[PDB]
Formats: C-alpha cells, structure tokens, sequence
C-alpha cells in the first residue's frame, strides 16, 4: 500500500 | 510562463524560485488578508495551469483554505464541463484540463498558444481567485457592522479600520454604497458623526476625512 | 512594462516581485510622506495600466486613502471623457486609461502604436495627482505650526520645515515667501536675530552656517 | 450572496 | 538544467547558487512537512539527474531520510533495469539516477529524438522517495489530532488537513476521515453545531457553521 | 542609464529599484558623512538627468541639505547660462542639463549626439559639488578639535583625524600642514612624545607603528 | 490651491 | 567560469559576488560538515582555477583547514609532475593546473582547447580530495562512538549515525558492514530487540517504521 | 570593466552596486583581517583604474588604513616612474595608472590595446601591496603571543596560529620554521608532549589528529 | 586510506 | 575657501 | 616587504 502523494492541486 | 525559444517553439518558462518564496511568504504571513488576491495574481502573470498548481500546492499552511479553494476550483471545473458539453486541429479542455490534473504541460501551452488561443491559464486562474475570494471573505475578522469608532480614536485610522473591513467582506457594490454612505456615517463616534451629518448626502470621503481630521 | 521579444513584437513583461515588495514596503512603512511619490515614479517606469493598477491593488494598509486615490482616479477619468470625447485601433476613453474598460493587449497597442498614446504615462499622472491630494492631507502639521524649540539644533529645525514644506506642496512663489518670512520669523529667539543679522537675502547655506554654533 | 472580489482598481 | 548555448548546441545551464541555498533552506527549516515535495519539483523544473543529485547531496541534515531516499531510488532504479530489458545508449536505472552516466549522456537523452527523459524519470523516483519520507515525519497520526476545549475551529481544521495530507491515505480513506474524524474529534462546543449540520455538509460550511464557537 | 536596444536605437535603462534602495539606505544612514559621495557617483555611473532626479528626490529626511544642494545646483545653471549663450539638437540651457526643462528624450539626444554633450556626467558634477558643501558643513568637528584621549589607541585617533579631514576637505597643502603639526600636536601625551621622537615628517605607516604599544 | 507635487528636483 | 564572447572567444566569466558570499558563508558557518563539499562543487561549476582560488583564499576561518588543503594540493600536484613527465598551449605541470605557474589565459587556453585539457575540473579534484580529508578530520566522534540513548528517538540516532557515517567516508563494503551491523548493535535495547526481531534483511524504512514509537 | 558593446567598441561597464555593497561591508566588518585582499581582487576583477578607485573611495572607516594606503600608492607610482621613464596613447606615467591623471577612456585604450598595457593590473598590484602592508600592520596578535590554553582545543589554537602566520606574513622560510617550532613550543603541556613524540616530520595532518582527542 | 567522499547521490 | 572633495583616490 | 596574503594561487 504505498502514500497517495501530497499535491493538493494538478496532476500529482 | 510561456516563452519562445531560440528554435522559435513555444516553450514553457520555469515559475523561479524567486517569485514562489514571494508567494510562499506573502500567504503564510498575509493569512488571506485582501492583499493575498491582488499578489497572487501579480505572481501569477502569465501561468500555465502547471505552474498555478504549482504556487497552490506549495503553500504549507491554512490547509483548510486549501481545500476550500480545492473544493472551489471542483465545482467551477464541474461548471464548465456543464457549460461546454464534450465533442462528439487539437483536442478541446474539460475543466479537469483547465485545472491542470487531466492535461500535460504541452496541452497546457498547446491551448495557450493556438489560434485563436483557448487561455486554460487565464481560465484557471479566475476559477482559483473565485476560491481565494470566498476565503478572504471568510477569513475576515469582523463585519463591517460591528466596525465603528472610539471616542477617542482619529476619523482617518477608524476609516482604514472600515474600508479594510469593506475590503474584504466584498459586499456589492450597491450595498458598498449603502454601508460608505450610512454605516460609515453612523458608526463614528460622537463627535465626528456630528461634522460627518453636517456636511450632508453628497460629501467625499476626502471631504469627511478633512472636516473630521482635527475632532 | 513593455519590452521587444526576441521575434521582434511588443510583448508586456511582468512587473517583478522585488519590485511590488518595494512598493508594498515604500508604502507601509513610509504612510505617503512625500518621498513615496518619487518612488512611485521611479519604481513604475514604463509601466502598463495593469501594472499600475497591480502596485495600486498589492498594497495592504491606508485604505482611506486607497479610496481617495480611487475616487480621484474616478474623477481625471471622467475629466478626460469631458475634453476627449469619441471619435487605427478603437480610441482610449478615461476607463480604459485606468484600465477598467482595456484589455492588456489594447494598453500595448495604445502604448506601442506611432504616435504612442501613452495610456501608461496619462494614467501615471492621474495617479499622482491624487497621490499629491493624499501625502498633503497626511502631512502631521501645517507649517506655520513649525517653530523651532529652545536649544533645538537650526539644521534639525529646518530638517522640519522644509519636510513640512515639501508635503503642504503650495505654488513656487508660495514656498519663496514662507522661505523668507516664517522660516526666520519662526526660529528661536536666539537664532532669530542671528537671522535677521543676515538680511533679507540670506541664502539658506549662508543661514546654517550662521546659526550651526547656536 | 458571491463575493464581489477584491481588487479596488481595474476591472478585477 | 537544459540550455541552448550561442553555437546552436544543447548546453548545460548550472543550477544556480540562489536555487541551491532556496533548496537547502527549505529542507532544513521544514523538515519534510508536505510542502518540502511540491517546492522540491519547483525549484527542480527541467533539472538533469547531475542537478537533482546536487540537490540531494547538498542537504546536510535528515540524513536517515536521505538513506530512505537513496535506498527508494535503488529500488525504483532496479524496477526501471526490469521494466526496461537490456537491449543512443539506452539508460539503466543507475544511468537515470545518474550514478553510471556523464552528463552528456544525460543531456543526450533529454534532448535526443524521441527523447529520453531522464531528468523527469528519475524526479518521478526522488518523489516517490520523499512521499514515504514525509508519511513517515508526520509527527502525529490524524486519530490523534483533537480540537482544545477552547480552540478555534478554524485552527483545528487547519491541523486536521495539514496532518491529513502529511499522512495522505487514499481518496476513500480521506472521505471517512473528513467525513467521521474530523467531527468526532472536534470539541464539545464545535461537535453539536457540526452535528446540526448533516453528514453532507461541505468543509465552508462546517467552518461557517462554527465561526464564533 | 542608456542601453542600445536591440533595433540599435538609444534606449533608456530605468535606474533599478534596488539601486535605488540602496542610495536611499546609503543618505539615511550615513547622513552625509563623506562615503555619500564617492558612493552616490558609483552607483550613478551613466544616469541621465531624469536618473539623477530620481535619486535627488528619492531621499526622505535632509531636506535642508537637499535645499542647499537644490541652491547649488540652480546657481551651476544660471552660472552654466552665463557662459553658454542661446545660438542638430538644440542647445541645451542649464535647466536642460539639471534635467527640469528637458525631457528624458532631450536628454539621451544629448547624451548620444556626436559629439555627445554629457548632460548627465555634467549635472553629476553639480550634484557632486553641492554635496561637497553639504559633507563639509555636516562635518560634526573641526579638525582643530580632534585631539587624543587619555589611553586612546593611536589608530582610533588616527582614524578620527583624518576621518574628520577628509570631510573638512582643505585644500591638499593645508592638509599637509595639519596632518604634520596637528596629527602630532593633538596626541596625548605618552603618544606625543614618541611622535616627536621620531624623526619629523614620519610616515604616517611608521607612526602608526611606532604608537601601536602605547 | 491645487497641491504642487513633491519632486524638489527635474521637470516636476 | 568560461563564457563565449560576442566576438565567439573564448573569455572568463568572473566568479560573481553573491557566489563568493555564499561560499564564505557556507564554509564559516558549516565548520566542513559534509554538506559543505557538495555546496563547494556546486558552487565552482565551470571554475578555472583562478575561480577555484578566489574561493579557497577568500575563506577567511579555519586556518588550519586550509593548510591541510594547501599540503594536499601540492601532494597532488607533485603526484601530477611525477605521472605525467614534461615534454596548441605547453602541456601544463601540476603547478600550472593549480594556478601557481599559469595565467587565467593560459588556463582559457587549456579549458578550451580540442580537445580540452579541463584544469579547472583536475584541480577541483584536487580540492575535493583535500576537502575530503578535512571534512573526516573534522567529524566529532567516530562511527563507534555513536550510541543511542535509553530516552532517544530511533530516527534521532539514526540521523546521528548517517550524519557520522557520511563524514566518516569509509569505502562502501564498511559502510555496508556498519549499517548492517552496527547500527543494530549500537541501539538502545529496546529498538535493539525490535531491531533483531526484524531480522537483517530490513532496509532504513522498515527500521524506523518498526521503531517509530520507542 | 571593459565589454565589448553591440558596435564592436571597448565600451565600460560600471562596478555595479552589488558588488560596492559586498566590498563595503567586507571592509567594515572583516577591519582588515587578511581575506580583505583576496576578496578585494575577487571582487576587483576585470577592474579600469576608475573601478579600483571607485572600491577604495567608497570605504568609510579606517582612514588610517586608506591613507597608508594612499601613500604606498604614490610611492608605487614614483617607482614606476623611475623604472619606467618618459619617452597609440602616451605610455602612461605612474599617476595615469594610479587613474589621477588618466581619463577613463585613456585607460579603456591601455587596456585594450595590443599588446595591452595593463594598467588595471598594474594599478591592482600596487593596491594589494599596499593592503599587504596594513593587513601586516592590523594584526592584533604577533605569532609569537600566540599561545594554547591548558584547556584549549589544539584544533582552535592550530587556527588562531595560522590565521595570525597568515595575517603577519613572514618569509616562507621564517614561516617554515614558525610552523615547526613555534607551534610545538607554544603547545599546552598536554599537546606539547603529544607533538614532541611525533617528531620534526609533523605534517599539519598528522600534529592535529594526534591531538584530536586532547 | 583515502576518504570516498561525501556526495550520496551521483558519481561522486 | 571652495570644498576641495572627498575622493581620497582618483581624479577627483 | 610582506609576503602577501594568498594562501593559493600566485599571490
């Protein structure tokens, strides 16, 4: 299960 | 930004870094004080949608105001894919593209540089001060009603106290109005409030500020 | 501002941060004494209407006279619909000179036709004016209340009054005759005889120098 | 009601 | 980064002094709170793996997390020389994280036809190291995370979403917490007037609803 | 500044805010002390009139010593009319080059003709003699009184003797005589006695060292 | 009496 | 640096002051902590050693340092005249790449030739081997000396213990072996226990994950 | 420094603000300290006469220092005109290149002639000599009082003796010899005996991690 | 025995 | 007498 | 005369 990332806005 | 480059493409123009620790600064200590709008969009002249998210995400506090803006920026792309219903020389933008979360950067600069040119940076940047404005409104500490003068505060510093006050709850401008010609009135103190009624209906706030600048 | 691209068209580069931080600093600590108009000027060469009304929206505090300077700009603009009414571009009226009406690409086009119609430098002195109304109404006191104090130095002194002088902002010849009969007229009663020893036509270096011991 | 937006010159 | 030089050829532009000393202030000062990732691929906009790894070599604390990066980077570099069976020299992984390749390889790639782009590869890698590592610095979990008894709702929301996006579960676990955490934990004041609200109620709502509590 | 534009044509450089920043920080917190000058002239190297007026008008406090060098640089134009009468570009007249009837594109016509009249390098020589007025008057001693304390290091002296001598500004041969009788004369007595020990007309190298124990 | 302006110095 | 002029030659570009203030202030605050090398390479790109001299002589700390990378240099300049025997420019000696012997034109000369003889990247290798040896030097314990404390963070000892292993700089079979085994053994006996229960196949993440509340 | 502009001619480039700002503040601050003159040069390169004088003029405190220096100036200069005598331009005399009696674009025209006559080199020689003087000179300490304390890292002690060796600059021969005795004998007893054991072939190096732990 | 040098990342 | 200048190097 | 000040370089 891996972190979904931290940008709020775009495309990440 | 966009800028063309010395083979004469339209190449994207890095936001740098001076202009992000501007922004950065700017909102972590401005706390969406009305001035946070105008700056924004002085740092953000020119931005493709990447480089809007780009200042967005890198903002570290007021994470609630983020996702108030987050949630904004949904509902005005969800607008525009209402407004503009999908096709049946280039692909046309959903507001998922517009916001920059479904498109590439060279979409982005595609759009922003055709003929006639599609502004998915102008766009997107109206639908983000759409949501900073509902911010500033909301992170406004006072309304303008509960702003009034001490008995022995100057009419100029209760002005500045009013009109930042007018500022950010951003009221119509009818009501704008309303309240500069009434409440600005009605709320001095005493002695002011009486030179203020003398001058009556017609009076500048210079003139206001002059009569009331010795009380 | 305006700068040539490299494919030779007119192109607006942006107003950079470190100028608008100037601005807002200028502004927020300097609260309109008249220094902040100089560098206004000088900090808004070659500027847009858009510009201008970018370093007019970044700064924060004064809001009083924001709206003064709002309401004067209101006023030069209908001033100009009055002497300028309508008629190879579409003529500026007052509100596109502020840049309310005009698009960025119509201030270039103005500011970049030949002959320009500098829609930059018109909306600039608009702008001043009313920056010239606000740092006179912000001046603390008027300068026939500038009087020097006992064993208050005469360069300080004058340091007052000609910063006084400066923000009232009256006519030349109005500044020559409080420059003649109040400066001497208001200083010490020690330093007022040395003064008046001098004469009428004392030059002010001639009048510090005089008055520096005392 | 939408906030009217705060920009006191130009046409926001 | 990639510049043009006057001769016509593909150039390497230094990453500048100023963009280095932004870098390292803004790891040393933030400590990996979420902001670092998003000013980590601003400021590193058209960098070559040579420019990325300046960047990651000039950070002079957090060295666990710098070992939790570089051990991310091997891994991802291992999962490219997979992806990627071995057949312009086409890159292995240590070739993108720029351990085994010049910077003329480098900037070849970048502007080869199609190009390689091993700059923006092997950001991809770096991020995906710096998401673990800012999980792993968030000081608190979102279960821990309570409005004080005299808090300002405003306040706690801005904890509860800061914490949140540090800790960034998937979308549906953001839904139940948003949704169920964010009430549950809020104070005795704030929780019936979020109660009054209705489970649906938008986060504007919620913090209008408690305004003045 | 001028600056060639791409098309070649003679092209104004606005002078920078941060060189502006950094005059105004340089006048307010040195307050004429002698550095003004020299550093005034570096970082107006090239201005035009219109750049030099920035910078003059720029400065908030010393409105006094701004008058005396608005006083100075009014009589260096009526001296300059006096001595170039009214008769290509048209002549300039002193209130040209002080920059007040010009324009900025007078101005770089002037600065850019062949031959050049260098308005802007000829008004830098008004400013810089006006502020040669102010830096001595603003002088706080006369060199007469800067004598030696009791246990004051011989350089700290040294320093504030020709700290003060420069600004005093003597001519070069009134220099000479005090930096031979006053320096020594000055010192205190443990450091008086060593100079007039040496033999007279030490370098000021071996008096520094010889007084370095004292 | 309109205000004068504030430049001491140039064109005013 | 190296820049190509207007006319196409090859010139220096001068090693500019906010590069200088940064390296200075990079050296004097980080005492030759590790970061300090990378910072040092990063801000000497391109550097002839002209540039890399500006930089060594101008920090101004550390004396002591910068004779430990005075000795080195010319240990790897003598190396230089040993491997490659004296005899487009002359083949420069070990004395030349260190600027000692050579002009900045000459080290153009060399920079830029075809193909290159890059001395300005030679003696920045010479530099780095020297820094190298001072950044060990000056690191405060060895790796054997960091242990955790019975009330200290996992990850605060792990920060302490690759702070110290990159200083250290042993080849990477040691760095292998320490991270391996000593970090283990050199934890509190409670992450130690969590540590082995892990057994040796974890990597840093699982490490401190497993330990994160201890 | 000198550029060559669009129209192919030796054109000047000012020594910019930034670059007074850091030289100013180095000299205020570092008061002489021996990295004033490695970062005068670097901060000095490419300079016209005109440049080098602008630098020294804009320094503020020390008018000591500034007039030793003046005067190993103008003895520099009446070597050079003894060495070389009076007889394209002029062959400059001393006080050409001391930039006193040259114009700028006389100095332009020694540089850029071919072969140059590189007065700004020339003249950037003399300043350093005499800089090298006051540096000397502004020494607090001789290396001689440099002395450990019983519970002084030998590591602080190394860099307060090697920043006073460089400060007081002797011959390398007697630097050699200071180096080797002085800094063992000037060693607490605890280090004095450790050093003593290492024997005359001492390396820096190898005196400072034997002491490492002391 | 001489030190590896202190860049993580890269060639050093 | 006329201030004689504070250049200390240079032409003056 | 003194030395010079450079520890690198040609002085």
């Amino acid at each position: 299960n891996s972190p979904s990332g931290v940008f709020t806005f775009g495309a990440n | 930004p966009i800028v063309q480059n010395l083979q004469g493409q339209m190449v994207h123009q890095a936001i740098s870094p001076r202009t992000l620790n501007a922004w950065v600064k700017v909102v972590e200590e401005k706390a969406f004080s009305p001035e946070v709008i105008p700056m924004f969009s002085a740092l953000s002249e020119g931005a493709t949608p990447q480089d809007l998210n780009t200042m967005l995400n890198t903002v570290g506090g007021h994470q609630a105001a983020m996702q108030m803006l987050k949630e904004t920026i949904n509902e005005e792309a969800a607008e525009w894919d209402r407004l503009h219903p999908v096709h049946a020389q280039m692909r046309e933008p959903r507001g998922s593209d517009i916001a920059g979360t479904t498109s590439t950067l060279q979409e982005q600069i595609g759009w922003m540089t055709h003929n006639p040119p599609i502004p998915v940076g102008e766009i997107y940047k109206r639908w983000i001060i759409l949501g900073l404005n509902k911010i500033v409104r909301m992170y406004s500490p006072t309304s303008i009603l509960d702003i009034r003068q001490g008995p022995k505060e100057p009419f100029r510093d209760y002005v500045d106290r009013f009109y930042k006050t007018l500022r950010a709850e951003q009221a119509s401008q009818e009501v704008k109005n309303w309240m500069t010609e009434t409440l600005l009135v009605q709320n001095a103190n005493p002695d002011c409030k009486t030179i203020l009624k003398a001058l009556g209906p017609g009076a500048t706030l210079e003139e206001m500020m002059t009569a009331c600048q010795g009380v």
